């Protein structure tokens, strides 16, 4: 039974070592969503600091990979780090190569398939990460594009995942049903934020403080995470009404 | 060429001309020779343009991947990627770059990296052709710490003699002004700087 | 000295109606001293046509490589290669060597099976290509030929009249270059007839 | 680390056998039935399509019969895949030496070649071998008309009349029985395509599951044709010998 | 990071099975369905577009892919696989023929380009076989219209008209019945929105369907691929 | 036990046998002891032969002037680490001009050896090593593991019966510490505390290698008749 | 089952057996710790006494890298060597293409992706070691601790080894009783104290102490051994609070 | 080497070659034969820069002889012509190129046929009925042209080629210190020991 | 060669004379120098013609690659970047000087590259031997924001200048006007020169050339 060992084809052609990479993914017991607005697009993830010797401010899972594009990762931190890294360096390769940021749809791709030479690899085991890449692409717009241990990639309206992906993208699929559109109809994005931490909130069935979350921001031109502080004000606002 | 670079109170300024010469006749007259490593990091470019083109874009390239790790580089951080480059292929390039550039901590800095590859941060900065024409000029007149008016007085008055006497400089002066309040990018013609 | 005239030798090519010719002088030489006048400068793979001016290692070469790589393309393709898709192999195969290159003229003529057009074509050594509908010069005594080409070259030629204007072009031509002649061979090229002709001409 | 997932292609059984290579013949025993016959005048190549369906494109079809160069050809026996690496290594040989002396490359030297190649499958690098056995149909002036096969191995022999693929034994059987030293090509066509007739799987031989060639030195003015036989041809020859 | 993976993953078994290969062909069995016809004027090939998640931008995901402007592909199987191949396919149809000729490469040539980059995931060091079987749609000017299968091996045939994965079996036995050889490009359509109705459960319209054509050259010369618009099938599914 | 195969693998309790299989060749090795004071640094080693025809297996090595070892275990991977401590103290003085710090010299065995615990294929060294030198900060011992564990020590022995001199010497330790400008009572200390070690055999003329090195004494090997002075 | 035979090999769990085995032998080993104070970092270890026989204060276990940063671990002394090794060849990289010092958390994260890529490959084995590690750079103080699957954080204080539990606990007190800060001088007789108490998880052999530091004010942001009378008060006011 | 003439006459082929080898200031001998039989049936004469000559000769003989024993065959005389062209085509691109000229005089036993090739330094092969390298065929080719006919004897031949010699030893500079002349034909190849 | 560029209103306009010389000889009377590189975007050409030719056909082939993989139509910078970092690389050997016009989703660029790597970014631009009499023309008469039909006849102006004062430059005028609406190819806009007419026909009558021997072959 090595075919479950290495990336190679079980009987019912199966890759068992992917389908173990994506149990890894819910490791770390967090949850995290990403929605688009009109200008902008939202991420925002649940942050757990179990350790009081740990420096709050250091524990983190999303990524500023370039100026524009964004990464939340479901999976142990190792792994996200590996995949951090790497998508830096190709977003930067890409700039310096081709003259113009890398899309996040074309950074998703290329990630993609890396993660795909580890499934057809024997030697390179697969990284134990769903990537959330985010961005205002300067073509297509606010963009969402996810990629797994599988190398699967595609691009969303809206996406959650973790332990608690389904209640998640159940209320998602809900609100989209009523609306009948591919986004949220908000202009500042302060709003959106807020739409999306109250979202989790209601799928979820918690109440969040200020270090309970961790929220990402992509505009046109930049990508950027919200501090405590920013995130209770957001709090405040929808406890208001 | 004629380049420049002046540290002042609020910050730095950097200062070109915009003629490219094929021997006597002008490629281009209107070239933009201070060129963009990272948001208040800039440079000036003398020597081979194909040289000092394909550098400023690898250090553009290398500050950017330093940003997503590390947060802003320092203008000193900045100047060492443009010498590493510079000295380590010293037999393969013709290029004299001067590096200005504005933090909050350190202000204004300038560096000026010569044909060998050696560093040397000064309070100003001058190179390129036409600067042998303007070293007792600047020498008599700089000041440290004079104002945004003052600084841009100096580099417009001085390049303004550079490319008096110097055939292989001329055009339009362009500069680039770097503070805490952001980035400026200042143009003055032949009829003004011709009749100071 | 200089490696396109250590050999000599001349290669010229013509459009008609619904033809093309191509032809060419016999001479090697060192120099100065002749050395044969059996020293054919034209090729064929399968109804393509290439002619090859410059040194002669070169041309034997040349002429090889396009043997092997025309066959493993008929092979692979299941069809016979075309003039079009041909000069395209001659330019990439030559531009390869861009650094090191192989010094010769090639000219290709030929008719597209599918078509009927005919196609007549040239480079330089690192793989230019010269591509013209009236006529196409190579060879030590290119000038001499561009010169007797401009003046007899008149377009739509039938075969025959053609044969004439493209013999007349080369011969005339050899005469006035030292390291170009010692015999001539024209090829008339038809969509399903070619007619090779050697000529009679002076031995000096 | 990796040591625990290697299979080890190329040792030998306790008996003395290659495994791989063992198992690569076994999976040629059930590639369709090619068949090769030498006579005077030429050689003959007859293949059977294996699980064919009523919707393949059969006239720019081929699985079975290849052409190396103009003088030579291959009929295969296993996996196509495999067959077509070796076929364009093949190719390039031929070439390669054409280039070097100017010449036809001599048959047995394009068998030497590739079945050295499939020799250093068995020996090292730890790969599997080349599931795939070959006929070799050609000419040269030399030996003039030749048959050869080659197998996983590496190893080659020189054949009047041989088999490859399924049913090897009854087929090689038949053709002891009727093949005669004097024979024509004309005959051989017939004793191809009846030994086919009665080894094959199938319920009947039809045009649409078999290919078909033929090197005859006969042309006019003697020059050597190689003949991939059409559809159509081969609907033909079977209604001419009798078979439909 | 030694990569000691220097040996072959996939060997011959006693009974003469190579394991993996079959294995792959288990993976492609439980993709989802694809098809292809070819018709006197024109290639169809189409598949349904799977969605994974009502929140996903299924027009993101292209299961009919561009190869040249004459070629097209469709898969069944591992998705991220095909991908790959689609990458290598467009590449090697510059490299090792554009490059050279001056033109795109034939569609047998290209098939058989991507059949042996098939077959050496097959027999090289340390990786597995592709898990997908291909349909590739193509013209070209002396062979004119062909469509051709690959499988995981690197086997390919040509074919009138095929299907491949899940309801492969029942699809081909409708389209030996439907097809004939004086069908035109508009017939074959038609009896390939008939085909892939039966092997999809749920919604079925221009959305849910992806179906490319490789036809007339739209205005060197214009493609002959070309993929229908979601208005385009729902417009032929009222003529169903 | 499954865990043993190669020295990539951790065991569940997170050990490594086959370095804990490399340690035990130590074990079977002949008794050798080291000792220093603050002049003088002595090596003992009790020689193994294979029979009364055979010589007498060489346990002590030189590496410079003022540095070198004595080995137990397998003999060809004292030779491969003695050989490596020539070139980085030869490194030390043709580029630096500068004797190779004996604590500066353990680091690199301990790298060295590490290198073989953590990669496929190769195998950990079978071979325990004493090495005594001195340098700018006076005499040093060290003990290498080939786990790649090297220790700085007043004394110590390894090999088969090595506890017996080790003992001995943690008794004597405050007395040999201060045995300054004798070499022969350093000598004497060492040959007494390898006498612990010894069963049915006792140390004879060609049996007995002892190695001393020290303020100004460079790093020399007694053997034959140089030694039956102190038996 | 055979999982955990191989590095690099996922579970039906997700899990990496063989960096789970790696942290059996840190948890095997000595208890180190590392402190953040107001204006740096301390850093102490326990050294078990072996014997009489081992010279005192001269197998140094705490390395430094570049002049700004301590490092310190726990478990196969060799596997961090071999790591602060790497750690140094990182940190001059940095520093001969960027001038500046390499930043404490850009360094961090350079062991991180090393220690990382021995989780991707059967070739390799994973890290024996956990790793407290250190300094001040240009942002001020920053301690971290890095685990053998390549896992780090950010600490107030961090402990590991056979004793860290009692160590973590004591640690959790100083972090309530001190939301202002503790003084470096504070962080070095707390850093005694604390090893001191987590000896009695290894009190079968005596043990030394060691202990070093990098603080803006009292070293001038380089990383220096605490030697001598600084030493002999931290020992004295530890060995003041087990009694 | 200096002179290496060949004649390709009705049922053999005769290669002279000199018998000097100078180096600079001294004859050091006088009786060298500038030759190898690459098969039974194939002659190769050679001339040009020292070591380079008898290198590349006696490693196209090698190359031939392996060939022989590999199929238990005789390469054509065209066969061997264009292996050595190709390996002096290929050697003019090297890093040094061999400097060195041959003929190569061989009997074709399939078309009972003798063949004469000319091929330089630089690969350029010919066919000819009689060839020569570097100034040789200055003062022989009149001669020659003049003289030759395709159906000439042997005999006939080696008097063409006498006459051809001391037009050399009359107008050439040079002291090459007579000639080694050598027959290939259907029954192999053999050295003429008085001329 | 006279190529020259300008930015209008619109977009882009690129012109190219048709000259081919070997020496002084001319080989090619209507040779064309427009290049395709995406359907956005063109090259006209000068300095080592095979250069120019195999440079632009393979940034050509890498960005149409870049263009399937993305699905977005490419910029000029990309185009640009490529051509000028290949061209760096290789330190002046590849003699490719370009006038590189497209229009991208962030509008119409213009540049000339040279063969060592350097490129400028300009409204208006020539390369070639006849780059002074067609920049002559442009600084005569060039202004920004032209409209289509002036910006077409003053780069055919400028062309023209580099075809009759330029002895290496000749032949016909070729247009290639680009903007977001549309891609114009115009070859030829003008022919400046007719063909000379020649007086006499000198093409000899059938049967006038000896021949030796004849052969014909059928197909
Ligand atoms: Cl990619
Ligand atoms: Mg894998
Ligand atoms: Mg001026
Ligand atoms: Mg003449
Ligand atoms: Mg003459």
């Amino acid at each position: 039974g090595y075919d479950r060992h290495i990336t190679i084809f079980s009987p019912e052609g199966r890759l068992y070592q992917v389908e173990y990479a994506f149990k890894a993914t819910n490791q770390t017991n967090i949850n995290s969503l990403a929605v688009r607005g009109k200008d902008c697009t939202v991420v925002i993830s649940q942050k757990k600091v179990p350790d009081k010797l740990l420096d709050p401010t250091t524990v983190s899972y999303i990524f500023c990979i370039s100026r524009t594009i964004g990464m939340v990762v479901n999976g142990p931190i190792p792994d996200a780090r590996n995949a951090a890294l790497r998508a830096k360096a190709e977003a930067a390769e890409f700039r310096y190569k081709y003259g113009y940021d890398m899309p996040c749809d074309v950074l998703a791709k290329r990630m993609a398939n890396l993660s795909q030479i580890y499934t057809q690899r024997a030697y390179m085991r697969p990284l134990g990460v769903i990537l959330t890449f985010v961005s205002v692409d300067e073509e297509l717009g606010p963009s969402i594009y996810k990629t797994d241990p599988a190398g699967y990639y595609v691009g969303y309206k809206a996406t959650a995942t973790g332990p608690k992906q389904q209640e998640i993208t159940t209320n998602l699929e809900n609100h989209f049903k009523k609306s009948k559109i591919d986004h949220i109809n908000e202009e500042s994005w302060e709003k959106v934020v807020e739409f999306a931490i109250t979202h989790m909130i209601d799928a979820l069935g918690t109440e969040f403080s200020k270090n309970d979350l961790e929220v990402g921001v992509a505009t046109k031109d930049k990508f950027f995470t919200l501090s405590a502080e920013n995130i209770e004000e957001r709090l405040v606002a929808i406890a208001e009404q | 060429t004629s380049i420049m670079a002046v540290t002042f109170k609020d910050g730095v300024i950097l200062g070109a001309d915009s003629r490219t010469t094929t021997g006597a006749y002008i490629a281009n007259r209107v070239t933009d020779k201070l060129t963009r490593v990272h948001d208040k990091i800039w440079c000036c470019r003398s020597g081979s343009a194909a040289d000092t083109q394909a550098i400023a874009d690898i250090v553009q390239y290398h500050l950017e991947l330093y940003t997503s790790q590390y947060g802003t580089p320092s203008t000193e951080t900045a100047a060492s990627v443009f010498k590493e480059l510079c000295y380590e292929n010293k037999d393969n390039l013709t290029a004299g770059i001067i590096v200005a550039g504005y933090d909050d901590k350190n202000k204004g800095e300038v560096y000026t990296i010569p044909l060998g590859g050696s560093v040397h941060k000064l309070p100003y900065a001058i190179a390129g052709s036409g600067s042998t024409f303007i070293y007792g000029y600047c020498d008599k007149n700089f000041r440290e710490n004079m104002s945004k008016e003052e600084t841009v007085d100096f580099i417009k008055h001085s390049l303004s003699q550079a490319i008096k006497w110097d055939g292989s400089s001329g055009g339009v002066i362009r500069m680039v002004v770097l503070t805490a309040a952001g980035v400026e990018r200042l143009i003055f013609y032949p009829d003004e700087y011709e009749q100071l | 000295s200089d490696p396109s005239s250590i050999n000599g030798g001349i290669v010229v090519a013509m459009t008609g109606k619904d033809c093309v010719a191509i032809a060419c002088d016999l001479r090697l030489g060192s120099q100065s001293l002749g050395v044969s006048n059996k020293f054919e400068k034209i090729f064929h793979y399968g109804h393509v046509f290439l002619g090859i001016t410059g040194l002669a290692t070169d041309v034997t070469t040349l002429n090889e490589m396009f043997r092997y790589k025309t066959n493993l393309y008929k092979l692979k393709e299941e069809r016979a290669i075309e003039p079009e898709t041909f000069t395209q192999l001659v330019s990439s195969s030559l531009y390869e060597r861009r650094f090191g290159p192989y010094f010769v003229g090639p000219v290709v003529a030929g008719i597209n099976s599918k078509s009927g057009k005919p196609f007549i074509a040239g480079f330089d050594l690192i793989g230019c290509i010269d591509e013209a509908k009236d006529f196409i010069v190579s060879g030590t005594a290119s000038d001499q030929l561009f010169g007797m080409c401009e003046s007899l070259y008149e377009p739509n030629l039938e075969p025959e009249d053609l044969f004439e204007t493209i013999s007349q072009a080369l011969l005339n031509a050899a005469d006035r270059d030292a390291l170009s002649g010692w015999g001539a061979v024209v090829y008339i090229i038809k969509k399903d007839e070619v007619v090779k002709r050697y000529l009679k001409m002076r031995q000096d | 680390g990796s040591r625990r997932y290697d299979s080890r292609t190329t040792i030998f059984s306790p008996e003395g056998r290659l495994y791989q290579v063992e198992y690569a013949l076994e999976s040629i025993s059930h590639a369709g039935t090619a068949i090769g016959i030498m006579a005077s005048d030429g050689i003959v190549l007859a293949a059977e399509r294996k699980v064919t369906s009523t919707l393949l494109e059969q006239d720019t079809s081929t699985e079975k019969l290849y052409k190396l160069n103009d003088k030579i050809a291959v009929a295969v026996a296993g996996l196509t895949a495999d067959a077509e690496i070796l076929i364009n290594t093949a190719r390039i040989h031929a070439q390669n030496y054409l280039k070097t002396y100017n010449e036809d490359i001599p048959v047995e030297i394009l068998v030497r070649r590739l079945s050295d190649i499939k020799q250093g499958y068995t020996q090292h690098g730890g790969l599997r071998p080349f599931g795939v056995s070959f006929i070799y149909a050609g000419y040269d002036d030399r030996y003039g008309y030749q048959l050869y096969t080659s197998n996983p191995s590496g190893n080659y022999t020189g054949w009047k009349a041989i088999s490859v693929g399924a049913n090897t034994s009854a087929a090689q059987t038949l053709l002891q029985m009727d093949y005669k030293d004097d024979m024509k090509v004309d005959d051989a066509i017939e004793l191809a395509l009846k030994t086919l007739s009665k080894t094959t799987d199938s319920s009947a031989l039809t045009y649409d599951r078999l290919e078909f060639a033929t090197i005859r030195k006969g042309a006019n003015d003697g020059e050597v044709y190689q003949k991939i036989f059409k559809p159509q041809e081969i609907k033909d020859i079977l209604v001419k010998t009798g078979i439909t | 990071m030694t990569d000691r993976y220097s040996f072959s993953l996939t060997t011959f078994s006693p009974s003469g099975k190579l394991g993996q290969i079959d294995y792959a062909l288990t993976a492609v069995k439980q993709g989802v369905t694809s098809l292809g016809i070819k018709a006197t004027n024109g290639v169809v090939i189409a598949t349904e577009k799977k969605s994974s998640s009502p929140l996903a931008m299924s027009e993101t995901l292209s299961k009919v892919s561009l190869l040249t402007p004459d070629i097209g592909a469709v898969y069944s199987g591992m998705g991220p696989d095909y991908r790959v191949l689609v990458d290598k396919s467009r590449k090697v149809a510059h490299t090792s023929y554009k490059r050279i000729y001056g033109e795109y490469p034939p569609t047998k040539l290209l098939v058989s380009e991507v059949a042996k980059i098939m077959q050496e995931a097959t027999q090289s060091g340390g990786v597995r076989p592709f898990g997908v079987s291909l349909l590739i749609a193509g013209h070209d000017e002396f062979n004119g219209f062909s469509l051709y299968q690959v499988d995981p091996s690197g086997s390919y045939f040509p074919w009138k008209a095929t299907a491949i994965g899940k309801g492969s079996v029942a699809a081909k036995t409708f389209l030996e019945k439907r097809w004939n050889d004086e069908l035109e490009l508009e017939d074959a359509i038609h009896i390939a929105l008939l085909t892939l109705k039966e092997s999809v459960e749920g919604e079925f319209n221009g959305d849910t369907i992806e179906l490319a054509i490789i036809g007339d050259e739209n205005p060197d010369k214009g493609p002959r691929f070309r993929k229908l618009t979601s208005q385009e099938i729902n417009d032929r599914l009222e003529a169903l | 036990n499954n865990y043993d195969g190669d020295t990539v693998t951790f065991s569940p309790t997170g050990r490594l046998f086959q370095v804990e299989y490399a340690l035990e060749a130590i074990k079977q090795g002949s008794v050798t002891v080291g000792l220093r004071s603050n002049t003088h640094a002595v090596l003992v080693a009790l020689k193994r032969n294979a029979d009364e025809l055979s010589s007498y297996q060489k346990k002590i090595i030189k590496c410079d002037e003022h540095m070198g070892l004595s080995l137990a275990g397998l003999a060809p991977d004292a030779r491969v680490l003695s050989n490596y401590l020539r070139q980085q103290c030869n490194y030390s003085s043709l580029v630096f001009n500068r004797k190779l710090a004996v604590e500066r010299a353990g680091h690199l065995l301990c790298d060295k050896a590490q290198k073989n615990t953590q990669s496929y294929g190769g195998r950990p060294y079978g071979v325990g090593l004493l090495i005594i030198g001195y340098d700018k900060s006076g005499a040093h011992l060290l003990e290498f593991q080939p786990s790649g564990n090297v220790t700085e020590l007043y004394g110590t022995a390894i090999g088969a019966r090595s506890q017996g001199a080790k003992t001995y010497l943690e008794r004597t330790l405050d007395t040999f510490i201060k045995i300054d400008g004798n070499p022969d009572e350093l000598i004497k200390a060492g040959v007494e505390a390898i006498s612990q070690s010894l069963r049915d055999e006792s140390l004879t003329v060609d049996n007995l290698s002892i190695a001393i090195v020290g303020k100004d004494t460079p790093f020399t090997i007694y053997d034959g008749e140089a030694v039956a002075k102190y038996i | 089952t055979g999982y955990d035979l191989s590095n690099s090999v996922f579970s039906p769990d997700g899990r990496n057996f063989q960096v789970e085995y790696a942290v059996k032998a840190v948890e095997n080993g000595t208890t180190s710790i590392g402190i953040k104070c107001n204006d740096g970092v301390v850093f102490a270890v326990e050294k078990l006494i072996t014997s009489k026989l081992l010279v005192p204060q001269k197998n140094v276990k705490i390395q430094v890298v570049d002049r700004h940063i301590g490092c310190v671990y726990s478990g196969l002394i060799p596997d961090g060597r071999h790591l602060v090794n790497r750690g140094r060849e990182e940190a001059a990289s940095f520093k001969k293409l960027y001038k500046t010092p390499i930043p404490i958390p850009a360094f961090a994260d350079r062991l991180g992706q090393y220690v990382q890529a021995h989780t991707l490959y059967n070739s390799v084995r994973p890290f024996g070691v956990s790793t407290i590690f250190g300094g001040v750079d240009k942002n001020g103080a920053h301690l971290y601790m890095l685990e053998p699957s390549g896992s780090y954080w950010g600490y107030k204080g961090a402990a590991t080894g056979k004793g860290r539990q009692s160590a973590k606990a004591e640690l959790e007190k100083l972090v309530d009783h001190h939301p202002e800060g503790l003084s470096a001088r504070e962080a070095v007789k707390q850093a005694a104290k604390i090893i001191y108490l987590a000896h009695e998880d290894n009190k079968e052999k005596d043990f030394e102490l060691e202990i070093s530091w990098c603080s803006l004010s009292e070293t001038n942001g380089l990383h220096k051994f605490v030697k001598g009378d600084l030493l002999q008060e931290a020992i004295d006011f530890a060995q003041k609070e087990i009694n | 080497m200096d002179i290496i003439l060949g004649i390709r006459v009705q049922d053999s082929v005769i290669l002279a070659s000199s018998k000097a080898v100078t180096r600079g200031i001294s004859v050091l001998k006088d009786s060298d034969d500038k030759t190898r039989q690459l098969s039974p049936h194939t002659l190769m004469s050679f001339a040009g820069e020292a070591g380079d000559t008898v290198q590349f000769a006696e490693y196209i003989q090698a190359n031939i002889q392996l060939y022989s024993i590999r199929e238990d065959y005789e390469l054509s005389p065209q066969a061997v012509s264009s292996f050595v062209r190709q390996e002096l085509a290929k050697s003019i691109r090297s890093r040094r190129p061999y400097q060195v000229n041959v003929l190569i005089g061989g009997y074709d036993k399939k078309k009972n046929k003798p063949e004469l090739y000319q091929i330089d330094y630089l690969g350029t092969k010919v066919e000819l009925p009689y060839g020569a390298h570097g100034y040789s065929g200055f003062y022989t080719f009149s001669l020659l042209d003049h003289h030759y006919r395709p159906d000439m004897t042997t005999e006939e031949g080696l008097d063409l080629l006498k006459l051809c010699v001391q037009e050399l030893e009359k107008r050439m500079p040079m002291d090459f210190k007579g000639v080694i002349v050598k027959i290939v034909d259907k029954d192999g190849i053999r050295q003429v020991d008085d001329f | 060669t006279t190529i020259a560029g300008v930015v209008y209103k619109d977009g882009i306009v690129l012109g190219a004379d048709t000259r081919a010389t070997e020496g002084m000889v001319v080989a090619d009377k209507n040779c064309s120098k427009i290049h395709f590189i995406s359907p956005n975007i063109y090259c006209c050409g000068a300095g080592t013609a095979a250069d120019t030719d195999m440079t632009t056909q393979l940034i050509s082939s890498n960005l149409e690659l870049h263009s399937l993989s993305t699905g977005r139509l490419p910029r000029v910078v990309t185009a640009n970047r490529m051509l000028k970092q290949m061209l760096f690389r290789y330190q002046g050997y590849i003699g490719a000087a370009l006038v590189l016009g497209g229009v991208d989703v962030t509008g119409p660029h213009l540049y000339s590259i040279y063969p060592h790597g350097s490129t400028d970014k300009l409204p208006y631009v020539t390369m070639g031997s006849g780059s002074l009499a067609a920049m002559a023309v442009f600084e005569d008469k060039f202004r920004p924001d032209m409209e289509e039909e002036e910006a077409k006849n003053l780069v055919s102006e400028a062309i023209a200048a580099g075809i009759f004062n330029d002895l290496g430059s000749g032949g016909n005028i070729d247009l290639c006007v680009i903007s977001k609406n549309k891609l114009d190819f115009l070859r030829p806009y003008t022919v400046p020169n007719k063909k000379g007419t020649r007086l006499g026909r000198y093409r000899c009558e059938k049967g006038t050339t000896a021949v030796l021997t004849e052969k014909i072959t059928p197909l």
